[PDB]
RNA sequence: GUCUUGUAAUUGGAAUGAGUACAAUGUAAAUACCUUAACGAGGAACAAUUGGAGGGCAAGUCUGGUGCCAGCAGCCGCGGUAAUUCCAGCUCCAAUAGCGUAUAUUAAAGUUGUUGCAGUUAAAAAGCUCGUAGUUGAACUUUGGGCCCGGUUGGCCGGUCGGAUUUCCAACGGGGCCUUUCCUUCUGGCUAACCUUGAGUCCUUGUGGCUCUUGGCGAACCAGGACUUUUACUUUGAAAAAAUUAGAGUGUUCAAAGCAGGCGUAUUGCUCGAAUAUAUUAGCAUGGAAUAAUAGAAUAGGACGUUUGGUUCUAUUUUGUUGGUUUCUAGGACCAUCGUAAUGAUUAAUAGGGACGGUCGGGGGCAUCAGUAUUCAAUUGUCAGAGGUGAAAUUCUUGGAUUUAUUGAAGACUAACUACUGCGAAAGCAUUUGCCAAGGACGUUUUCAUUAAUCAAGAACGAAAGUUAGGGGAUCGAAGAUGAUCAGAUACCGUCGUAGUCUUAACCAUAAACUAUGCCGACUAGGGAUCGGGUGCUUGCACUCGGCACCUUACGAGAAAUCAAAGUCUUUGGGUUCU
């Protein structure tokens, strides 16, 4: 059955950015796959996005601008000490330069460079670049 | 095709897709005003019967159900409402 | 998913399931049986003392011809009768019966060497000395 | 798809957009309470109430034009059946199956497929016992079930 | 011989502790270091070894020996008369006061795989479905806006290439307000303070501001009853002996170490040190409130309440004081009655279950219909062969075979139609018609509302053969008989034939039980066929959902064969079982 809304989310959108389209429809919608992609557009990764009421869960359009080459859920939802974030980023991103882990903390969601900066900690939710 | 409009779809291919498949689902039944002859007390009949609806007062059938939408009596006349 | 369980209180299944996976390795396996011990003719130690009851001219597999020359041994420690191998040119000559040997490996973890059939250990030492020394001729061999 | 079967078919209602609604029904709220309560006294279940509302009437969903659920209504007015309607028609088709093996031993078929109905019996009965409208003890037995339903 | 670099069993004066040894030093006494008189290198001596030289692997198709022997060789391989591999000599390589061998162990090993393997065909998806634990599980509940105040870095003039501050340019963080905004609640300590003003202008740009009186305004700050949904996770703190580990300082002559040491007027002394970090899982204190679970008002026994009664106990300074003892109180429980309130039920998942509608199907069971054939037997005519084969023989036959007609019985089987068609969990399922329940898909402005997915344990069903006991016993036919073939042929071929083949009641539990491809979910690409349902029509076509498949390409994938899944996997994580 349909398990992580996230997962089938971000993976709607990796096979779009492959073959080239500019738009994914993807559905359900939910607060965290908003908050998740808010961190995208910030970052400049998408653009507009436009979740559509259905009196239900929800359908979002995203537009896609080339930037993205991989967004990516972690499952299950790791639980992350501040000291081991550098792990996680070694792990998961291609450069120390760019890229980020996406977290569930308490101050929110959030990247981990946010999450270095507020002194914050929590679970591991997904990367992106 | 790449670039695409998928929040303002055309009503032609919206109207081709699924109840379900389409932008937001709703049904793609509707309500009837029947009449029948013998007696003008009208009745709401749904497109997609099931029951064999009998007016209240004439007692009379006014739509036999069938697979999808309800086959009406041969003297009716009807109107979407 | 990837035919193992991912959750975040998965770890029982995860940890049990290895367990049971890790028996189908060798040294594991040998590891835990205690085969070294219970089995093995040294039980588990590099080397092993022993009596030469005998001189074999082992026929070596083929391709190759020769004769190997060997030496059935029993060992102090266990009782347990052993063929070993006597290493280089006219060594044979040093070894005779009742006399007291240091057999060790052949370098296989207890499997045969090269073409002997059967032969998974070596002299190294003959009634306290070396038969690297004897067949360089530095010692000289005893008396008894 | 399906809980006992190999069938993944999608067929079901889609209910409109339009909560508070419709402009073209005149009927008020209270009149058709009366209409639904006068159909559970004559001995209908919940599902078949809808259904007459839909067809005769001009009904499109009781909870729009009334507000709450139709079991809400009969729950208020006291006409609630002693256990709920699904369980009760899985129980109905568990007692007509158990009846046809009695007769008809060789029919493997029909051992099988009532091994799948008594299944789902169990499941459904777990799921009231913990929502609490079938008491803590409830259990469904193959003798008492003729009993029950019927 | 130009600037110098090698090689000569060519010749020079230097340098030296290994050793031996005055004597000190050292020490409980010595020994040994450290120091030191005297004595102690010419290459034959004060002399370095251990393993190698085909490849892996750095170093020779150089000489002599042996001739598949001796022996080597971790592995691949060498050796049978030119051995690049054995035993030697020479030469060369590697590490070197060490180097080899054996066994164990770690890395190499993504060959144990959480990170991170593999399962169509290399080893490996359970025959099939049900199912308890386990694991996992759709969406939804204060969001946004306006303010204000301190912070931390770069600023901008770092101006002396190093550090400084004003306001401002910001960025990034933190707290408190207001906006339909729990910010536990009240009961005395204390009102500190600063819109309390008994002397106003003490005073850098009126946003870089006071000398205190009079209830104050107590979130600035302690102990009190009063009751407080419950976890997980994460921040900070604290803890987690020393040694060990990382690590700062320090010329033990360097270093491994050690915890010393370092500067004076070295003649009566001054001084820096022996840091710091990590170590979770558990427990403790603390901040956060995303994520994930949990509880609450639905037969209201619900919430708030200065109400308005009953009822139930509790006891303080008094009323002298113990004590008897009714009240007013003062705080609790508890049952009524009136009051206030928007009074109280989240969606309705292209999740699931249930109902309903017309259907579809070689799905199942129990009865019931035929059908021709096959063998046989009654009545038939006929006259030599008929059977069977690559060719023969075995066999049946002038008591009439075979062939031919007529009427029968028996058991089995269900042709042709019959397909890249259907149904079923799989095994399987095909003559007709009844009866019995079942089921998918489709249709649905019906119903419930997370009831689900996958599942150790445990269960149902499971081709054929096979087993036990009754029935049945046409045909074919293991065994067996039997004629050929053949060196043999108790094999293929040929003629018979027992169990078996069918059925009832019990068993058995397996198959290349195969798509050699677990199941559930999502996404990624064109196309036409077809089966079931539905809708539109201009009535045979299109659209649609659901099925069995199929064609092209390959975006991708793959060791390849190939694959629309075997794709969305080093850009490595949707859930889960098995191997
Ligand atoms: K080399
Ligand atoms: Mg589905
Ligand atoms: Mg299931
Ligand atoms: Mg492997
Ligand atoms: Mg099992
Ligand atoms: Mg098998």
């Amino acid at each position: 059955t349909r398990s992580s809304v996230l997962a089938d989310a971000l993976n709607a959108i990796n096979n779009a950015e492959k073959t080239g389209k500019r738009q994914v429809l993807i559905r359900p919608s939910s607060k965290v796959i908003i908050k998740f992609l808010q961190v995208m557009q910030k970052h400049g990764y998408i653009g507009e996005f436009e979740y559509i009421d259905d009196h239900r869960s929800g359908k979002i359009v995203v537009q896609l601008n080339g930037r993205l080459n991989k967004c990516g859920v972690i499952s299950p939802r790791f639980n992350v000490k501040i000291g081991d974030i550098e792990k996680w980023t070694a792990n998961l991103l291609p450069a120390r330069q760019f890229g980020y882990v996406i977290l569930t903390t308490s101050a929110g969601i959030m990247d981990h460079e946010e999450a270095r900066r507020k002194h914050v900690s929590g679970k591991i939710l997904g990367f992106v670049y | 095709v790449l670039v695409q409009d998928l929040l303002h779809p055309t009503a032609a291919s919206e109207a081709r897709k699924h109840k379900l498949k389409t932008l937001v689902q709703g049904p793609r039944s509707y309500f009837l005003d029947v009449k029948c002859p013998g007696c003008l007390n009208i009745t709401t009949v749904f497109s997609h019967a099931q029951t064999a609806v009998t007016c209240e007062s004439c007692s009379t059938i006014l739509c036999t159900p069938t697979g999808g939408k309800a086959k009406l009596s041969e003297g009716t006349s009807f109107r979407r409402k | 998913g990837k035919g193992k369980p991912r959750g975040l209180n998965s770890a029982r299944k995860l940890r049990v399931h290895r367990r049971n996976n890790r028996w189908a390795e060798n040294n594991y396996k040998k590891r835990l049986l205690g085969t070294a011990f219970k089995s093995s003719p040294f039980g588990g130690s590099s080397h092993a003392k022993g009596i030469v009851l005998e001189k074999l001219g082992i026929e070596s597999k083929q391709p190759n011809s020769a004769i190997r020359k060997c030496v059935r041994v029993q060992l102090i420690k266990n009782g347990k009768k052993v063929t070993a191998f006597v290493p280089n040119d006219g060594c044979l000559n040093f070894v005779d019966e009742n006399d007291e040997v240091l057999l060790a490996g052949f370098g296989r973890k207890g499997k045969a060497k090269g073409d002997i059939p059967g032969v998974r250990f070596k002299v190294v030492k003959v009634s306290g000395v070396s038969l690297l020394a004897l067949w360089k001729e530095k010692k000289e061999k005893p008396r008894s | 798809g399906r809980m006992h079967s190999a069938g993944k078919g999608i067929s079901s209602s889609a209910i409109p957009y339009s909560r508070n609604a419709p402009a073209w029904f005149k009927l008020s709220s209270e009149s058709v309470i009366e209409q639904i309560v006068k159909y559970a006294r004559k001995g209908l279940t919940p599902s078949q109430i809808g259904v007459l509302l839909r067809d005769a009437h001009g009904v499109t969903q009781a909870r729009v034009i009334t507000g709450n659920k139709i079991m809400r209504i009969l729950k208020s007015n006291g006409l609630a059946p002693e256990i709920p309607e699904d369980l009760y028609y899985l129980i109905k088709k568990a007692v007509s199956v158990r009846k046809h093996l009695e007769r008809n031993r060789k029919d493997k078929d029909a051992k099988f497929r009532l091994i799948l109905i008594e299944s789902r019996i169990h499941r459904l009965a777990r799921y009231y016992r913990t929502v609490a409208v079938l008491p803590p003890n409830w259990k469904y037995e193959s003798a008492t079930a003729s009993a029950l339903v019927n």
